[PDB]
């Protein structure tokens, strides 16, 4: 039943907070950058040096401040949170490949003004 | 996807960590036990950012340990059935494709693959073609997919891919 | 090579290579290698010829690690050296100790010579004396709790020169004061005595000395006689000056110049 | 706002010393200078005439709500 | 240990009464 198609998930994760990929990668470089000074400290293990090399072949954009202002030109609509990180990490180029990925977009909003927020996002990018 | 939410756990301390350092100690052991783990409820747990605060330690009668339950703030990554993601390949084989989810891994087959991909096994780099050789997808390369089942393997999360919606592929 | 399966080509000339010396035909220990290599200690190997086999250097029925400088695996010959050579003002000290017998070396040095030496009482602990007097010396436990990080483990060229060189300075300056003495490490019952000693012989003028405990280092004795009975305070000296009634003054003639001014009132 | 006997009961007394004596006998830091014995019970008794236990006890109330008293803070009886 | 903390001592000040008049010695200069 667990579908986020439908927008779907269990009440635990619906009061979840959003993350886009460039915010977790900030999170995961400061924390390295905490964890690998104060010597005499356990070394990261594999699964953060994968989730960093991960995360960092998806890095839209380095500048906090363009993370605060996507966030911020997006949670003014009436989307959902899960429209939140799919629409803002995939970026992409036409509104007719956004309604397509996401099926929850098929008559929600009209083509103009998903095309509009489209072309935002990948002006935003660096 | 990757999500921001709160938890809570519960660690026992053995009295020989009683010291100026207690606090220290047991953030310290809450960072070595709730990092990379897996869970069926929650899902796989990257990291922890931040501590709320640290309970009352209540002494269990007859018993030097005694547990703190802290409740930590701690990010989390439970992908979902229908969510679209952007993977990377590592492998590409006859049987079928593999992919890299940050720290989970699907895998599509040639079934899911559209008849137009076909093989390549006599160049040395396994890679699928069309008949015009214009689009190519080799290894080390962003494609997308999407979700279309889940699987927890022992706090081992091993979802599976697929690749019959159109706009799949080079952006 | 076939039927040892250790040829002289694997074993190279400066890697340690154990030979372990079972038996001895005259002088040298002839044994066997790891690899099944008959390896014969010659008597260069351990430094005896026409004396007593060498025991010390090559371990008899045990194995002995040493220099392998020959490969004779095929010839049963192992050149396995039994050396251990062959195999390969503010004077901030260290010490790679306990305590009664640190105390031996303490009292050469002159006053400001720091010594850094490991604790003796947990673990990941260290202990910095300083030189305070003639037999006081403090022991600053450091987990005196004196609360730091732990970067400071790697270099600790700062925290004595932080919170020991400005504290000794001050401590020293105590030491050329005008009125100053010892009295056998100043002890509680003899400076009692010389406060009633000095008063007979000048009854208008009322004197005042300085004096360190031994008991406890970091407590400095100042006493006065405001009538014809004694009365003792003790004085405090923190890394950034004293502390004198609670409050902290930033020079050392400062607490001297505020002290002057308030032992006039009847308390 | 605590309305509790600001007295420690002989048994909160017996079971913080039991505590605190378990506690010594598991290679726990000690809150008082030893003067030469190792029976972790006379080390617990100690500490408390001494009133150095960190262990704070939390009387509960028969409404529900309860009440945090260390064993600084109120009387010893013995 | 046989070595504890000398510096976390609280230093205790005494108290008593004597009543006597102002005819001590002046103060200095901190210069």
């Amino acid at each position: 039943e667990e579908d986020a198609s439908q927008l779907i998930f269990p009440k635990e994760f619906e009061t979840a907070e959003t993350l886009l990929n460039s915010e977790v990668h900030m999170l995961l470089e400061h924390r390295k950058q905490q964890n690998e000074s104060a010597e005499d400290e356990q070394e990261l293990s594999e699964v953060f040096m994968k989730t960093l090399n991960y995360t960092a072949r998806f890095s839209r954009f380095k500048n906090r401040e363009t993370i605060a202002s996507v966030r911020s030109l997006l949670l003014q609509k009436k989307l959902h949170k899960f429209e939140l990180a799919c629409l803002a990490n995939l970026c992409p180029e036409t509104a007719e490949e956004s309604k397509a990925l996401i099926p929850s977009l098929e008559g929600r909003f009209e083509d103009e003004e998903l095309q509009q927020i489209l072309d935002d996002i990948q002006t935003k990018r660096s | 996807m990757f999500y921001h939410i709160s938890l809570e756990h519960e660690i026992l301390l053995h009295p020989r960590y009683f010291g100026p350092n207690l606090l220290n100690t047991v953030k310290q052991k809450l960072f070595t036990e709730v990092e990379g783990t897996c869970t069926g409820k929650y899902g796989f747990v990257i990291a922890v950012t931040t501590i709320d605060n640290i309970g009352a330690g209540v002494i269990q009668p007859g018993r030097g340990f005694v547990l703190y339950p802290v409740k930590y703030k701690a990010i989390v990554f439970r992908p979902f059935k229908g969510e679209v993601v952007d993977a990377v390949v590592t492998q590409v084989n006859k049987v079928g494709l593999f992919t890299e989810i940050g720290p989970m891994s699907c895998f599509i087959s040639r079934h899911s693959i559209p008849s137009e991909m076909e093989f390549d096994p006599n160049s040395n780099p396994p890679c699928y073609k069309t008949m015009d050789e214009d689009i190519v997808i080799q290894q080390d390369d962003e494609i997308r997919l999407k979700i279309v089942g889940t699987r927890v393997d022992k706090n081992d999360i091993f979802a599976i891919g697929s690749l019959m919606d159109d706009y799949l592929g080079l952006v | 090579n076939m039927l040892t399966k250790e040829t002289p080509e694997t074993f190279y000339i400066g890697k340690l290579i154990i030979c372990n010396v079972t038996g001895i035909a005259h002088i040298g220990v002839k044994t066997r290698l790891d690899n099944g290599v008959t390896g014969f200690i010659p008597t260069k190997f351990l430094s005896d010829k026409v004396v007593k086999r060498p025991e010390e250097r090559v371990k008899v029925g045990m194995t002995v690690h040493c220099r392998i400088m020959k490969i004779d695996i095929e010839k049963f010959s192992a050149d396995l050296t039994c050396r251990t050579s062959d195999l390969m003002i503010a004077h901030p000290s260290f010490h790679n100790i306990n305590f009664k017998q640190a105390e031996k070396m303490m009292e050469t040095m002159d006053q400001g010579d720091v010594i850094i030496r490991p604790s003796s009482k947990g673990e990941n602990h260290l202990t910095v004396t300083w030189k305070v007097s003639d037999g006081i010396y403090q022991h600053v436990d450091v987990r005196a709790t004196l609360w730091i990080n732990s970067e400071e483990f790697e270099d600790l060229d700062e925290i004595v020169a932080r919170y020991v060189q400005p504290m000794a300075s001050f401590a020293r300056d105590l030491l050329n004061h005008k009125y100053y003495q010892d009295c056998s490490g100043g002890d509680r019952k003899k400076l009692e005595e010389l406060l009633i000693k000095t008063k007979k012989e000048k009854p208008t003028f009322i004197p005042y000395f300085i004096c360190a405990c031994k008991e406890l280092p970091g407590k400095f004795l100042l006493g006065y006689q405001p009538r014809g009975k004694p009365r003792i305070e003790y004085v405090t000296v923190t890394p950034e000056g004293f502390r004198y009634r609670g409050q902290i003054f930033p020079t050392v003639n400062g607490l001297f110049r505020w002290f002057k001014d308030h032992y006039q009132d009847p308390v | 706002k605590r309305i509790t006997t600001p007295y420690m009961t002989k048994y909160e007394r017996a079971r913080v010393l039991g505590t605190r004596a378990l506690q010594i006998a598991m290679c726990a830091p000690v809150m008082v200078e030893l003067e030469g014995e190792t029976d972790p019970l006379l080390i617990a008794m100690k500490e408390l005439k001494a009133r150095k236990i960190p262990i704070i006890i939390r009387r509960y109330l028969p409404d529900g709500s309860y009440e945090d008293w260390g064993v600084d803070e109120l009387i010893i009886s013995d | 240990g046989a070595t504890p903390a000398y510096g976390a001592w609280s230093p205790s000040v005494g108290s008593g009464m004597t009543p006597g008049a102002a005819g001590f010695s002046p103060s200095a200069a901190s210069d």
